[PDB]
């Protein structure tokens, strides 16, 4: 009842592998900016100021 | 006779000077031009040292809240108190000073 090695290879089935992995799918990716986004007096989201 | 319960006082937040100061530099006519400590969404270090900034003000600031220092260098609202924030620094301390 033992057929083979060969033809037992040719019995599996191929899975496709798939490149480029398409994470972008669903994802919304907000525009994170380089200055760091901060909180004004009156509540509004501004840069930081040019002081320490 | 009726001074005597007057004689030391009694009180709490250690940062008793920081809201005197608050109201009376209003009273000064010529500081009313808006001459204006910010307390809502901003706030000034009391203390700072081995990573952990006191900061006046930021009556606005949500517990756990991500907050950022004039220097750059960004922090976590962790202490929320009746007069002041705890603050935990997330970077070196050295840039942080009082004010």
């Amino acid at each position: 009842d033992i057929p083979s090695l060969d033809k037992l290879v040719s019995e599996i089935k191929e899975v496709v592998i798939e490149e480029d992995d398409g994470l972008e799918e669903d994802f919304k990716a907000e525009a994170l900016s380089s200055e760091t986004v901060v909180l004004n007096e009156e509540g509004k989201s501004v840069p930081l100021p040019k002081k320490n | 006779k009726a001074l005597d319960e007057l004689r030391k006082p009694k009180f709490s937040s250690k940062y008793l000077i920081q809201h005197v100061s608050q109201k009376l530099i209003p009273a000064v006519k010529e500081w009313e031009k808006s001459y204006q400590p910010p307390v809502i969404h901003l706030g000034r270090v009391l203390s700072v040292g081995d990573g952990i900034a006191r900061v006046y003000g930021l009556k606005s600031v949500q517990a756990g809240e991500l907050v950022c220092f004039d220097s750059g260098v960004k922090g976590m609202a962790l202490n929320l108190q009746a007069d002041h924030v705890g603050v935990v620094v997330f970077g070196n301390d050295s840039v942080i000073h009082q004010g």
